[PDB]
């Protein structure tokens, strides 16, 4: 039994000195070769490969090394390694029917609560209603002004907006219109200012309630045209070939947008993705395989999350070398195994159950209303601007 | 070289005008397609025919003697079996598969939640009908009650009783104020009612929006196995009901354990009576599937259901062949090949999507344009009143 | 001149709440009683579009012993029919045997009185009746409703009236 | 192996009649029996006793009837029942270890929303503090009718109060303090109103928001001292006696209340307790075993529920009569299944897993802010009647 | 007769001042008193005798001989035990018990949530200190700007002006206006900023109020199987760390599940320790332990703990015996007879409560009295002040 | 009389604001990169009960691009301090040269608006900073606080002494 060190799939067990025998490492690949033995009822010893690789094609000297190179040339029996099943290896060996489905998902970091940006005071209303809320103002300020000036029964155009004004911010007003067409109005932007402050005040309340934190992608289009987050695998890999090797177009895009790199978004190594996905502060993106993510989600700190669904589809398999009186009944095994409720029963308790992870709300802070305190002042030194210049003109 | 199939859509089906073709141009879909790359790679002949007894196959219990598709294929009738064939142990041990050409598994189907376009007066909703009543009944009296009072036995006015009435229930000042004791009694009772009315207001419009925000949809296979108010059900007998009786798993194990508890039954004799079951439970009713079912329909119009979650358990449809037949290599390896060239994903996305029938929390202006209605209307309303004026005012 | 105004606006309000207690029109509703559809009123639930059509019969009613009691007892509503017709006879009243200039307001405190004791039996009403199942109001609620509209209207023209002739001392 | 039917303990599998053999029946004892056997080894029949009842000694005849007169004269080997461990019973025939332990509970109507009643608008602040807003709006009217008239820098006593009034509801002021020390009032009146009424809005909302129905009662004590619930347990049983043969004060005051009864506080069948509580619209509070509790509280329609812990402690036990050479093993297999964890599993599967039970918030209605209008309508009436009055004395 | 016992408290324990008694007299507590009344009820006569090895009992696994108190039992030394004796399988095969006079269970232990009196001046919470010194400095601004930009090259003052900005951040009203259009730019912007302040006041102590009340405190098992920001913990080795290792209870295995991730350590030395720990842990820590224990803690001073929820599991405490012994029937038949005519309920009410060391959400005053001592000193300070001002205007 | 009170104000105010700016008594807080208790500074992070004590050095300060920008160079409490310099000479210049009538009136808005850039440069600087670790603000703090109120009440005592000047023509 020749296996490859990958986690979770074969590890060293605790005391990896002080435990001796197959005991010595523990993962999901180890209970599952114990239950294909509990069917099969052979001998066999937990052992690794040397190269340090699941299994290739040389490229000049053509020797397979790694998993499939142990069993292609006798030095092992069978295999139990998160091997991508393919043709290349389909053709010098007999796989299994896939004990676990996989493809390449999507890595972003997890979403955090951002630094409320300055104007947040405006999130609870959507800026059409802004808009809206102006121009009404306008509008009303403009036919208190006409009906006044027209039928006057004093409300000039200045005042007309003073009266608007404080009418929309619940302050006192100096003048109050005599007309009936003038308290037709007023009544009417009171009902308008009333109804607006209390949804305002409603769905503050609301967004302050209970927090949502929305990820800004859903799948793979998603980011295709994001054009903000970069995205890129590992500088060589399948997945690199798989894009570059892509017919659909939509994923064609993707490619070329990581061809033109720069820096290249690219990586040497799934660590280094990893590390870089977490420090760039939701800047960056790692395409990899379903399973090591939903891996990497219950690893502490528990920063990272998947996002989206599959894009391509893969399986890891058994493997045997051809001709052994061993590919058939292995088969069967995997296939009753999986179809007996147990796979799933080992990745629940390798991915989750030994996962590193499965409130009193806060008091505003200026980074919160500092937007408003900003427009204060602005409109303070705008006042006395004004002011100034009406002087100075008066004055001439 | 003779091709067994079934006609399950959007699998091999009956060609629009079938009249007008015979033979393997007779039928087209995914089948077909994949069939026909798969000649074009291993390089051999074959003539589409369709199973007689239309199932997939099962060994029968008084006989074990197979029965459908995997039956045409044991006995020697059949060459290959290019269809949706789960693969199983006991079709494993007669027949054999190749690579799994498209995996797949059960998943959820719900009803599509409609875009809820909210009520051009949907902003009344917090207060009832009733209570608005009352208020304008109470605004008039109140309006009476102080001109009646302050008059009779001062500035103020059925006009202008009126219109401090009116300027006191929204909180917008008073130009004018009662000097009689009687005038104060009245005003301060009626500044208490707008002021508790108002905040009532306001406080239920907060409970809405804020019940309204912490809403989870289902989004996976826990959130059903902690639902009440919404059931789910399966086929009558399947894989999926084997599935779930065989189960080791906790939460399927508790949705089991719901479902033994059938009554009102959910169960289903036929997929589309369970796809129009749900398209007619108002959300009220869920359904479990094939995720690949599942996504086609989610795509043939009407689009009245969506897939969440993710798949609960692992299959994959496989190519079948007679046990030691003389083409196991090439199929496996074209299929795999295929797989690798990335044909079978532009296959599926053609007759899934591309031949498919279909495809924020700040408070927006649709929740609101009631009042900005009444507005103009009001400002339509003012402008003629003006005019009328104007004309009275020439006497 | 007014004084007509006044009186055919006293008549029709008084007329229109008399109707309004008297028809059993006030509510829309399904019922369980019945064995389906039915426009109860104040005094007799009576059904329809139902096997026992027609054949209806009074109610049952039963501090909340006390709004059932006020709501079985419509003395509210009964109150504001009573007072407009009360103000109604001082109104005739006052229109000969002149020259007291207190009558007609009376008159008008009674009308504002009746508008206040319909709004206070429309409240009990509603307050009482609740207790999703649809329902509507029939023509005989907004009957009360338009009759205190007129006793408003009402009170306020009398008033007007009292002080235009009293104005002239 | 006697029986009796008691549910859910022994009951008619489905298809009474349709079904034969020992699948006629079903419930938590069969299970038990089935398991006992699995340890025994023993051939076993179901059977049900023929009286009707578990077991009691005779009232003359002293013959044991049900299920302890079928096992003492060999009509049964075992019996397998919900028995009341007892001293009578434990000297006649050697029970086992209970393998369910029990004890007297409180059962009470699921509490429901209660019609919101007149002036439930003042939920939101208790009436400290209203009365505490009363005496501060008079003091503060005080407070500046003093300053003003002592120090005029026109403020009387009477438009002091409007003042404070009109600033208490957020409503536009008249009259305006211009004596520094009436600025001072006035602000802080300002800040008062402000904080009260953000206060009283937000603890609405939060009223409105999340329901929480809260019981009346916790325990036995606490429906000891209400004197409002009748709680009476059934007229002649074994709780009865419990009360009665009681040494305990807390208990002793509930029992000299269940005697002092008016009408009777008690019932003659379960069913009857189940049904008086169930339309005594949370008058009426029923006291039995709280395992038959347990189990109403999972039957339809849920309409009740267990409160407080255990008063007594009992036990059920297999039975056996004297000498008999299967009490040991059946004692053995008994304990071993209950610390097996096995027993928690069959009452797991019949009491909760076999349970007939395991929201978009509504618009205010009248009911709720009804008082409010009837504060309205006095008001108006009050002043109406105050104008008349005034007229009248000035007149004359 | 002997009879053997053990010195775990509330049960037999060593009386205060034990010179000056001796025997029987010697010890005090539940098992004591309990002993005393079987024996005036059997009839017999007995001396008291502890064990010397401190362990209730257990089958040494090197040797198959026992150890411990049950030792004392099965070696024919002692003649009964009278003590917390949880019988089990293996102690009834070879000592007898009686029925249990006591049940119990697995339960919880909390630490009591001590009753946060709030701060006098918690109503400012909703916003922080800073938000309100920049509203304070921002008020004195516009005070200062409006007086300056109004005044030279009206009706307005230093004083003016600080009032007409204090009443405009109060929504209280201004009996005067700006009419100029730089005043009236200030005091529009004023007043937005004043709106969007209280606004959000209002929200976020709607959110403060509406928090704290959806809130379920640790009321089940299950709730502490959905937790992870409380942690617990058992006996180092026990009982109850055996019912979850052999647990086939699907909410017990979580939980078994989540204690094999033991880091940092939750299991604990003596129970001592673990409540230490949990009166140390402030809230975070939850321990597990015998339904009886937790309850006797809950009522020794310090009060920092409460029992929650109810029992996990079923026990019961025994009276013990020699195999074969000739005191089965009469110990038995006392123990049934004590506990139906309510004996050993007021004996465990006596030493667990009466020799005891212990024992709405509507706005409430105490939230509040901040803005009401705010409104008396302002008061205060204001009757000073006109004291002041009569007193000047003597001049 | 009260253009002494002016000007010994303008220059406490300077003197308080200068003090601020220079002192790195700002804020006390627990920080890390210390390997602890610190009272960083407007400038440089200065720490404090550590073996690192008193050997301390500036900061490093990496749309909110400029708010790091402007909090790096704290240009407005530096122009609220220049201000109030200005302001002060523009005081003193208009009590020599006098019957100009037009000096003081700059002075008031150089004071203004000193107070409004010291409001600024705080809003900035808390806003910034901020990004549970308690923590506190040292005096330059209410230096820079005390600095503002001075600045107010300056500008406001400079414009009354200019409306009283220019009111005896
Ligand atoms: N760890 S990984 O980041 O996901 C990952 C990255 C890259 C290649 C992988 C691979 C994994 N795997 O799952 O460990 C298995 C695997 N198996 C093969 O046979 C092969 O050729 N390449 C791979
Ligand atoms: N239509 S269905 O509702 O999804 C569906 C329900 C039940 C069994 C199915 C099945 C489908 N399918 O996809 O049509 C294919 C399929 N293929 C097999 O080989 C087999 O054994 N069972 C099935
Ligand atoms: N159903 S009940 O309402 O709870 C109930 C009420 C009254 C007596 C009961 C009893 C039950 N039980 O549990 O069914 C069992 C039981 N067993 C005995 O041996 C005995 O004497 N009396 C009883
Ligand atoms: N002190 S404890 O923390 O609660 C406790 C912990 C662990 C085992 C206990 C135990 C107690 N007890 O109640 O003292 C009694 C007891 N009695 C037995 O017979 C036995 O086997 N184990 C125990």
């Amino acid at each position: 039994v020749t296996t490859i060190l990958e986690s979770p799939y074969v590890m060293m067990k605790k005391n990896h000195e002080m435990l001796e025998g197959n005991e010595r490492y523990e993962g999901y690949c180890v209970d599952l070769a114990a239950e294909i033995a509990k069917h099969c009822g052979f001998k066999y010893k937990l052992t690794i490969v040397g190269d340090g690789k699941y299994g290739a094609r040389d490229a000049d000297t053509k020797i397979w090394n790694g998993m499939v190179g142990e069993l292609v040339y006798g030095k092992a029996d069978i295999a139990i390694a998160p091997l991508t099943i393919t043709l290349v290896r389909e053709e010098v060996i007999d796989f299994s029917k896939p004990f676990m489905s996989l493809g390449i998902s999507i890595m972003i970091k997890k979403p955090q609560k951002s630094k409320p940006g300055v104007f947040s005071f405006l999130d609870p209303l959507a800026y059409e209603i802004w808009m809206c809320i102006v121009f009404a103002y306008i509008g009303v300020s403009v036919v208190l002004f006409l009906v006044s000036r027209f039928s006057p029964y004093e409300f000039g155009i200045f005042n007309s907006l003073w009266f608007s004004l404080g009418a929309f911010m619940r302050q006192g007003c100096d003048i109050s219109p005599r007309s009936l067409s003038g308290r037709i109005v007023g009544g009417v932007w009171w009902f308008f200012t009333l109804i607006i402050i209390s949804s305002y005040t409603a769905n503050l309340a609301a967004f302050l309630t209970v927090e949502r934190m929305v990820s800004p992608i859903e799948s793979a289009e998603d980011l295709s045209k994001q054009t903000e987050i970069a995205y890129g695998t590992l500088d060589s890999g399948s997945t690199k070939e798989f894009f570059r090797r892509s017919k659909i177009a939509v994923f064609d895009k993707m490619w070329t947008y990581m061809r033109s790199a720069e820096p290249s978004v690219f990586v040497r190594t799934t660590a280094e993705g990893v590390a870089r996905v977490r420090k760039s502060k939701g800047k960056y993106a790692y395409l990899l395989e379903s399973t090591m993510n939903e891996y990497i989600e219950q690893r502490k700190p528990c920063d990272t999350m998947k996002v989206g669904g599959n894009l391509d589809s893969k399986g890891y398999g058994i493997a045997t070398p051809k001709g052994s009186s061993l590919g058939t009944p292995v088969n069967l095994a995997v296939l009753k195994l999986s179809e007996q409720g147990v796979l799933d029963k080992l990745k629940n308790k390798w991915w989750y159950d030994k996962g590193e992870c499965g409130e009193k709300t806060s008091a505003l802070s200026l980074s919160n209303v500092a937007g408003v305190f900003y427009i204060l002042v602005g409109g303070l030194g705008l006042a006395m601007l004004v002011a100034l210049i009406e002087f100075c003109y008066k004055s001439r | 070289y003779i091709v067994t199939t079934i006609l399950e859509d959007p699998y091999v089906m009956l060609k629009k005008n079938a009249n007008q073709f015979e033979g393997n141009d007779r039928y087209e879909g995914y089948c077909v397609e994949l069939a026909a790359e798969i000649a074009k790679h291993v390089g051999y002949s074959y003539r589409l025919e369709i199973v007689s007894d239309g199932k997939y196959g099962a060994r029968d219990p008084d006989t074990k003697a197979w029965n459908g598709m995997v039956g045409e294929l044991v006995y020697g009738r059949a060459d290959v079996a290019v269809a949706p064939l789960t693969i199983t142990l006991v079709r494993e041990e007669v027949i054999d598969f190749s690579k799994p050409f498209m995996s797949l598994g059960i998943s959820i189907m719900i009803k599509k939640p409609q875009k809820s376009k909210p009520g051009v007066f949907s902003f009344l909703d917090p207060l009832a009908y009733e209570i608005w009543m009352c208020i304008v009944f109470a605004y008039i009296g109140v309006s009476v009650v102080l001109f009646l009072v302050s008059r009779f036995s001062n500035e103020f006015g059925i006009f202008n009783s009126l219109w401090f009435s009116l300027g006191a229930f929204m909180q917008q000042g008073c130009d004018i104020s009662p000097r009689s004791l009687s005038g104060r009694i009245v005003g301060g009772v009626w500044w208490f009612f707008t002021l508790i009315i108002i905040s009532s207001y306001t406080a239920n419009l907060a409970a809405f929006l804020t019940v309204e925000r912490m809403v989870s949809p289902i989004e996976s296979a826990e959130d059903l196995a902690k639902q009440t108010e919404i059931a789910y059900g399966t086929l009558e007998a399947g894989s999926t009901k084997e599935f779930f009786r065989r189960s080791k798993i906790a939460v399927f194990e508790k949705m089991w354990t719901y479902m033994k508890s059938a009554e009102p039954s959910v169960f289903v004799r036929t997929t589309e009576e369970g796809m129009i079951r749900v398209r007619k439970s108002k959300g009220k009713y869920a359904y479990l599937l094939e995720s690949t079912m599942n996504e086609y329909i989610e795509q043939r119009k009407p689009c009245d259901t969506m897939k969440v979650g993710g798949n609960l358990d692992s299959k994959g449809y496989g190519i079948a062949t007679p046990k030691g037949s003389a083409l196991r290599g090439p199929v496996n390896l074209a299929v795999l090949k295929l797989s690798e060239q990335g044909v079978l994903d532009k296959l599926k996305s053609k007759w899934w999507y591309d031949k498919g029938e279909c495809g924020t929390s700040a408070l927006s202006l649709s929740n609101v344009a009631g009042v900005f209605y009444i507005l103009i209307g009001g400002l339509g309303l003012a402008m003629l009143v003006a005019l009328i004026e104007f004309c009275y005012k020439s006497r | 001149v007014q004084v007509l105004l006044t009186t055919i606006g006293a008549f029709a309000a008084f007329g229109l709440m008399t109707i309004a207690i008297s028809t059993d029109y006030w509510l829309y509703t399904r019922a369980l009683i019945c064995n389906g559809l039915t426009h109860s009123g104040l005094w007799r639930i009576c059904c329809l579009e139902g096997l026992k059509r027609g054949v209806c019969v009074k109610i049952n009613h039963f501090a909340e012993y006390l709004l059932r009691v006020v709501r079985a007892s419509s003395i509210f509503p009964i109150l504001s029919a009573i007072l407009l017709l009360l103000g109604g006879v001082c109104v005739a009243a006052s229109r000969v045997y002149k020259s007291k200039r207190n009558i007609i307001l009376g008159a008008g405190i009674l009308f504002v009185a009746a508008g206040l004791s319909n709004i206070i039996g429309v409240i009990v009403y509603i307050s009482a009746n609740a207790g999703k199942n649809h329902y509507s109001y029939g023509w005989s609620f907004y009957f009360g409703g338009l009759s205190f509209i007129l006793a408003e209207v009402i009170g306020v023209l009398a008033v007007n009236i009292y002080i235009e002739r009293s104005r002239e001392a």
